[PDB]
RNA sequence: GGACUUUUACUUUGAAAAAAUUAGAGUGUUCAAAGCAGGCGUAUUGCUCGAAUAUAUUAGCAUGGAAUAAUAGAAUAGGACG
RNA sequence: GGAUAGUGGCCUACCAUGGUUUCAACGGGUAACGGGGAAUAAGGGUUCGAUUCCGGAGAGGGAGCCUGAGAAACGGCUACCACAUCCAAGGAAGGCAGCAGGCGCGCAAAUUACCCAAUCCUAAUUCAGGGAGGUAGUGACAAUAAAUAACGAUACAGGGCCCAUUCGGGUCUUGUAAUUGGAAUGAGUACAAUGUAAAUACCUUAACGAGGAACAAUUGGAGGGCAAGUCUGGUGCCAGCAGCCGCGGUAAUUCCAGCUCCAAUAGCGUAUAUUAAAGUUGUUGCAGUUAAAAAGCUCGUAGUUGAACUUUGGGCCCGGUUGGCCG
């Protein structure tokens, strides 16, 4: 069908977005380090069991 | 450190039968330098070009001083 | 039995059987015939590098309602003339006209990809500058 | 025109990317033996793997089989002298069961720390990185080393650093240094 | 040494067989991918284990087998032995 | 017969009419050098091999030849063709599919460096020569090992647990903590020795070298397949996403971001090809009434295939290798 379309709303919405910046946070540790992190958080003293598990909650 | 090592029966020995770089190592030979290995090559293609002791070519190419 | 010939001897007929009927096969096929070299903008190869022509504003198809930013390209070590897709938002405006542009498959096989009819190549990078730093901040357009 | 270096690799990858039980049941085994990569599991995996393999075709062949006897307790021998292998269970319907954890079991990650002189594993590690301990006189910093079983009782701190004892070493020898200078002359 | 022998397939064992690669034994390159080293002493005048084995399939050669599947024979007797 | 080192239609003379083919000759294609081998792991297979070893072929394209034991040689010559350089215009000269290096070509690939110390080769030869070869430089081709942190104390909080008439925190650690604590090491830097032909790195090792401004890990993803949010902001079938299914037209679990989270991690994404998944090429092992597919019918050569039957049964002997009960 229609090849010649408008080119003038190309990069519209990214130009758009308000920006903000990124926020300073403590440096997470690189390595063994983390995998170690992550084993105590998702075993060892776990956090909440409500209905199976949850990894990501949000307001819950 | 593991190691390897040579005692010759005498200075004379060793000096005949001693790698020259080592001899060197230790300061019982001199190291005597010389041109660059692709110097040595470009003189030799340049003596190439001559056929003859050459020095008669000299006086030869003294006569184009002239015409 | 079935067809097939279970005799001991019938290895000729075996093969030659097989043979005939590899040619029902679209890769078997396209691979002998050479259809890469032959058809096909690319050389057979993973990547060709042309030049700008236009800047197409091809319609998505249905049931999508968009404008897909695409270029023609025509390809240096062909002449053949080829649509390209450029990616992520804006990226249009990296581009411009009679620029220098690299072009890669759609990951299909052929086959255009998306809603964006006949479009079967992206663009990677442009003035020799990669499209996706581009896209960031990380590296800037050249001089000319 | 020289010979080929040869060259081969040590692991090998799961065909199914996410696979949520084998990820949980990887993740503990990490952060038990105190391991960086899930390439640390898969190593052990592809050598447990291939153990299993030579295992398996020897046993379709008849018993007393002259390859198989002498490949066979080669095995044996091997897996046993580094400890893998029970002294009980010695003839390789066993090998064929094994499992990783017991190849695991062996590392001197694991070995320094069972015997103490860590109390972590992931202290463990960075004492043997670090240039300290030993099994001869000779220092290891490979966690993956795979203690012998008889080297098992020379497992201890380098002759050298301090734990074994030396010198206290620049980071404290700095402080001692700051101690002279800040309150005497 | 003489005098003659119906033709094949299949299977067995073996000879002839480059190395590197593969499988694989031995050896603690600090581990490992590797390498083919090395290991012991009187470490002042030497002792010493190694550098295996397997695969190498069609064809050709050599040998054992005689089931399976072919081939040839004696009927115008121009047959067989002496 | 001639010719060759020599067999031979290799060539010539005379004579004859032969030679190959559906068991596929002849011809065509090959983005074709052959092989040892490579990739892919139930097996059977499939795909690849310009390229470290072996064999062959070539030296811009053809032909011809000198020398010699050996060449139809090209870092030898002669001629033609195509390139192409120097000049005083008369003439003369070149052949990188050797090492580096340049242009062109493209998606696509490094230094105009050092040395004969090693590995070996050649010569009249222990010595000379060797861009063979080694050395370093460039180098995320592929391959191996694996730093980016370890340990306490303390501040509430908890789950344990003995008691619970009821304050609870007490010593066994689970750790989330926006003040703390001294310990440790190489990344780098760098005397020196080691290393090396001489250097460089490595291995050693004095002097230096860690607290968040760091010596600060990435690359993709977070609707489904598929591991990880229905959080907040923005846009409003636009911009864009999306291998595939599908998202976006004003509360977007797919876009643009912030926050948080997942997977792999010194690596991770993409494109192209190939292999496994594919019993969707099927010998093992497919399907053909209606899904793709039995020729309208019968004859029939090539091809494949093809009933049963011919020394079986019984007797005697010899000596091997496992395994038992015993040693
Ligand atoms: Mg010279
Ligand atoms: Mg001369
Ligand atoms: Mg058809
Ligand atoms: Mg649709
Ligand atoms: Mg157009
Ligand atoms: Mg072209
Ligand atoms: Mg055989
Ligand atoms: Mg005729
Ligand atoms: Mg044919
Ligand atoms: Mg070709
Ligand atoms: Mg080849
Ligand atoms: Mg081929
Ligand atoms: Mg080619
Ligand atoms: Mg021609
Ligand atoms: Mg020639
Ligand atoms: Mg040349
Ligand atoms: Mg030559
Ligand atoms: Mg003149
Ligand atoms: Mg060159
Ligand atoms: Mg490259
Ligand atoms: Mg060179
Ligand atoms: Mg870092
Ligand atoms: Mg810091
Ligand atoms: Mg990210
Ligand atoms: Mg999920
Ligand atoms: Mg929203
Ligand atoms: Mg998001
Ligand atoms: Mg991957
Ligand atoms: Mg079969
Ligand atoms: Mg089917
Ligand atoms: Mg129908
Ligand atoms: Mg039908
Ligand atoms: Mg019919
Ligand atoms: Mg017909
Ligand atoms: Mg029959």
């Amino acid at each position: 069908a229609k090849v010649h379309g408008s080119l003038a709303r190309a990069g519209k919405v990214k130009s758009q977005t308000p920006k903000v910046e990124k926020t300073e946070k403590p440096k997470k540790p690189k390595g063994r380090a983390y995998k170690r992190l992550l084993y105590t958080r998702r075993f060892v003293n776990v956090t909440l069991v409500n209905g199976k598990r949850r990894m990501n909650p949000g307001p819950s | 450190s593991v190691g390897f090592g040579l005692v010759y029966n005498s200075v004379a020995e060793a000096k005949k039968f001693e790698p020259t770089y080592r001899l060197v190592r230790y300061g019982l030979a001199e190291k005597v330098e010389k041109a660059s290995r692709q110097q040595r090559k470009q003189k030799k293609n340049r003596d190439k070009k001559i056929f003859g002791t050459g020095k008669r070519l000299a006086k030869k190419v003294a006569r184009r001083n002239a015409d | 039995g079935k067809g097939k010939p279970r005799g001991l001897n019938s290895a000729r007929k075996l093969r030659v059987h097989r043979r005939n009927n590899r040619w029902a096969e679209n890769n078997y096929k396209k691979r002998l015939l050479g259809t890469a070299f032959k058809s096909s903008p690319f050389g057979g190869s993973s990547h060709a590098k042309g030049i700008v022509l236009e800047k197409l504003g091809i319609e998505s198809k249905q049931p999508n309602s968009a404008i897909r930013k695409c270029v023609r390209v025509q390809l240096i070590k062909n002449g053949k003339k080829v649509t390209a897709f450029v990616p992520n938002d804006g990226c249009l405006n990296f581009v411009d006209e009679n620029d220098e542009v690299l072009l890669a498959g759609f990951g299909r096989k052929g086959k255009a990809k998306g809603d964006i009819p006949g479009v079967r190549f992206k663009v990677v990078k442009v003035s020799g500058v990669s499209l996706l730093a581009l896209w960031k901040e990380k590296k800037e357009k050249p001089r000319s | 025109p020289r010979a080929p270096r040869t060259y081969s690799k040590t692991y090998s990858t799961p065909k199914r990317p996410y696979e949520s039980s084998r990820l949980d049941a990887e993740l503990k085994l990490a952060g038990e033996f105190g391991l960086k990569n899930k390439k640390e599991i898969y190593r052990i995996s592809f050598q447990l793997s291939k153990i299993r393999r030579a295992a398996r075709d020897l046993l379709t062949r008849d018993e007393k089989d002259p390859k198989r006897l002498f490949e066979g307790n080669a095995l044996i021998r091997r897996l046993v002298r580094v400890g893998v292998l029970s002294e009980d269970k010695k003839k390789l319907d066993y090998v064929l069961a094994l499992k990783v954890e017991d190849f695991l079991e062996r590392r001197l990650q694991t070995q320094v720390y069972k015997l103490g002189l860590a109390k972590s594993v992931h202290h463990a590690r960075v004492l043997i990185t670090q240039r300290h301990i030993a099994v001869g006189k000779q220092i290891v910093n490979i966690p993956s080393f795979m203690v012998r079983l008889d080297s098992e009782k020379h497992i201890d701190f380098a002759p050298t650093s301090p734990f074994g004892g030396a010198r206290p070493g620049r980071v404290a020898r700095r402080n001692a240094a700051r101690k002279a200078e800040a309150s005497g002359e």
